[PDB]
């Protein structure tokens, strides 16, 4: 809303992880057939569809950018995981 | 003196060393603990959304 | 022809379940057009669950989808626009123009999912074509109807590169490119189609160069997955259609293999666990066989994976030089010294650089361009250690050889004059060959060092060296 | 041979962890749900009748000779972890030592019998 009026806006996806579990959850009680870690194979696409939200548009739009800062809660420093 | 002066020199430098071998051996061996601990809740996400 | 259609009974996220009547099934891997408020939305079919229903992946957001919605049957593969129209314009998946600007007039519409060549026709002739920049045609030639790719990091001049290729094999080879934008952020994808725009490549009143074929991977992971598939149907055209050796721009081979394990994942299939991905045997096969030699014209992709923090994860981009024939690699190194092709010559290597393929002068030449650098590099490590003084006088030629040959490689490029202003030049791959030979065994070691600066060609280097001794010498 | 003709039996099975190994394929075709690190649920008690069928009894004896194959030389794993408890004595022939030279490879300290006594 910020971004499309010409004014600028700080999104800060805090503890995204439990977003993706939350939604694996969802999934696997929707008959969804499990992916990689038993998450969905598209929570990447849930997250692209969320991340891509945030973004700095032309001066025809006002010139207003929505800027993403979200975080991954890894444990053990394993970034090397699917949702990571 | 000087003989002993330098054998402990070397000594501490030695056990400085070996400190630091243990450091990065626990270093890689936490990693891999870690890697090892987070494939056992791997397997046994699998064998649940498998068996149920 | 009967209007085909269908009612819809299932949206499994981006999976949609679509009900046909006896005989209106249509096969798999075919598009499914339904009309929505928010544009058109097309599926394509992947599994046939039975009871005339068959299960489909969208292309796009099913968002406002309901149960008995109607289902248009295009009756084949997702059909894309093809031809010289599709040039710098902006193409999704489906085949909408996503660029703004109006709708595609192509005559053509050739389907994704089309036939693959034969084993027969599987030429296995390797010859070099010729680029433009000489370090790349010369250290690392890249092969044509191969797999070739990019490796290089950001802020060294991979995007001007990609659009240095694509400029020179549209006026030297007379091809025109593909790039393709599996996996991509928009955000850079955006910052690419500006500088696109900027270097004057693409014409939008005039010729463009590059079909700059683009799908956001916000989308469902089918998107992605065919994305690829379309950029190669629009290259396939451009060979079959036009005498050309067009060269493929791949931006991730990582990203599309994910894509096709999430697909694979939706459909009901998995992979192993603890992490491996052996899914994409089918997918990655299939689209290296997209990608071959034929008799009139040829396709060469380019791999331009980025470095992944020096770690790949996935198999496929897991140890790519299996894939790779003519490594191109974009380190910071080069580019720090202020040579502006970031391709480093020691790690560039091509596996079509031999002398019964590219020719034994070219063997030769490449072999003695790669010996002298390692010793220029090794006696480099003494010269910053011990001073230039520890060193020998056949080091010393071999040392000064060496440097020539390395600021020789510094070239300008034609999609550079409103980057840094530099007159872009075309060398030629004789030429490249003449040069770096005559660079070799010395016979101009006369020249000053600052000649070989930022040169392309022998002629452009002994008119630099004339420059230099007219003006500040 | 131990009971009718009442004769010592030098019972050698070989690669005794097969019949594991089978009764986890027959068992995934089965419909039975898999049980730890995807073995057969009923793998404890019908090596438990196969290995119990093997006693000294009074009319003679058998002297079952097995060799257990041992997945990933990871001794944890169910079939291996509890043929060790079905068993008298052990011999474990660890990679380890079957890499360092002595091939016989017979780690000095897992390999254990109840014949250890004063």
């Amino acid at each position: 809303w910020f971004r499309d009026n010409g004014k600028h806006a700080l999104i800060v996806y805090d503890d995204l992880s439990k977003q993706a579990v939350a939604y694996r959850q969802l999934s696997l009680l929707l008959r969804r057939p499990p992916g990689r870690e038993a998450y969905p194979g598209d929570v990447f696409y849930l997250h692209s569809r969320l991340l891509e939200r945030a973004a700095k548009l032309s001066e025809k739009e006002g010139s207003g950018s929505l800027t993403a800062l979200p975080v991954i809660e890894t444990q053990g420093g394993d970034v090397s995981a699917y949702i990571p | 003196a000087q003989g002993y002066a330098a054998e402990i020199s070397a000594r501490r430098n030695a056990m400085d060393n070996a400190s630091k071998n243990a450091g990065d051996m626990i270093n890689r061996y936490s990693i891999l603990y870690n890697r090892t601990r987070q494939a056992v809740i791997t397997n046994e996400l699998v064998d649940i959304i498998t068996g149920a | 022809s009967t209007p085909i259609t269908g009612k819809v009974t299932a949206v499994i996220g981006a999976i949609v379940d679509v009900h046909f009547e006896q005989s209106e099934l249509p096969a798999i891997l075919n598009a499914l057009e339904i009309k929505t408020p928010q544009g058109k939305l097309v599926l394509e079919v992947a599994q046939h669950l039975g009871e005339n229903t068959v299960r489909t992946i969208a292309m796009d957001g099913t968002e406002g989808l309901v149960r008995g919605e109607k289902v248009l049957d295009t009756g084949g593969p997702i059909s894309v626009p093809v031809g010289r129209e599709t040039l710098g314009r902006i193409i999704n998946v489906i085949g909408e123009p996503i660029d703004e600007r109006g709708p595609i007039k192509s005559k053509l519409r050739k389907p994704i999912h089309a036939d693959p060549p034969s084993f027969a026709e599987q030429s296995t002739s390797a010859e070099i074509l010729e680029t433009g920049i000489k370090v790349v045609d010369l250290l690392a030639p890249y092969a044509r109807g191969g797999k070739i790719g990019l490796f290089g990091g950001a802020g060294v001049g991979k995007t001007v590169f990609i659009q240095e290729l694509i400029n020179n094999i549209a006026k030297a080879h007379g091809g025109f490119s593909v790039f393709t934008g599996v996996g991509e952020r928009t955000r850079e994808g955006n910052d690419l189609y500006r500088e696109m725009k900027e270097t004057g490549v693409i014409n939008l009143e005039g010729e463009s160069k590059v079909a700059l074929v683009f799908g956001q991977m916000n989308e469902p992971p089918g998107a992605r997955a065919r994305v690829a598939l379309t950029g190669l149907t629009i290259a396939e055209y451009f060979r079959d259609e036009e005498g050309q050796d067009v060269l493929l721009f791949i931006d991730n081979i990582f990203r599309f293999t994910q894509a096709g394990s999430e697909v694979s994942a939706l459909l009901g299939r998995i992979p192993s666990a603890v992490g491996y991905q052996p899914t994409l045997a089918t997918d990655m096969g299939l689209l290296q066989e997209r990608i071959t030699t034929t008799k009139k014209g040829s396709v060469t992709s380019v791999q331009a994976v980025y470095v992944p923090a020096d770690d790949l994860t996935d198999p496929a981009p897991a140890t790519t030089f299996a894939h790779l024939d003519a490594t191109t690699v974009l380190s910071r190194g080069i580019s720090e010294l202020g040579i502006y092709p970031a391709v480093d010559p020691l790690d560039s290597k091509s596996r079509l650089l031999d002398a019964a393929v590219v020719g034994q002068e070219h063997y030769d030449v490449a072999s003695k361009v790669q010996e002298t650098l390692q010793t220029y590099k090794s006696l480099q490590d003494i010269i910053a250690i011990l001073g230039m003084d520890e060193l020998s006088e056949q080091d010393k030629l071999t040392v000064e050889r060496a440097r020539k040959i390395q600021r020789f490689l510094s070239q300008p490029f034609a999609v550079a004059e409103v980057f840094t202003g530099i007159p872009g030049k075309l060398v030629r791959l004789k030429d490249t060959v003449a040069s770096f030979k005559a660079v070799l065994e010395g016979k101009y070691d006369n020249i000053p060092e600052h000649a070989f600066y930022m040169v392309g060609g022998i002629e452009d280097v002994v008119a630099k060296a004339e420059k230099l001794a007219a003006e500040a010498n």
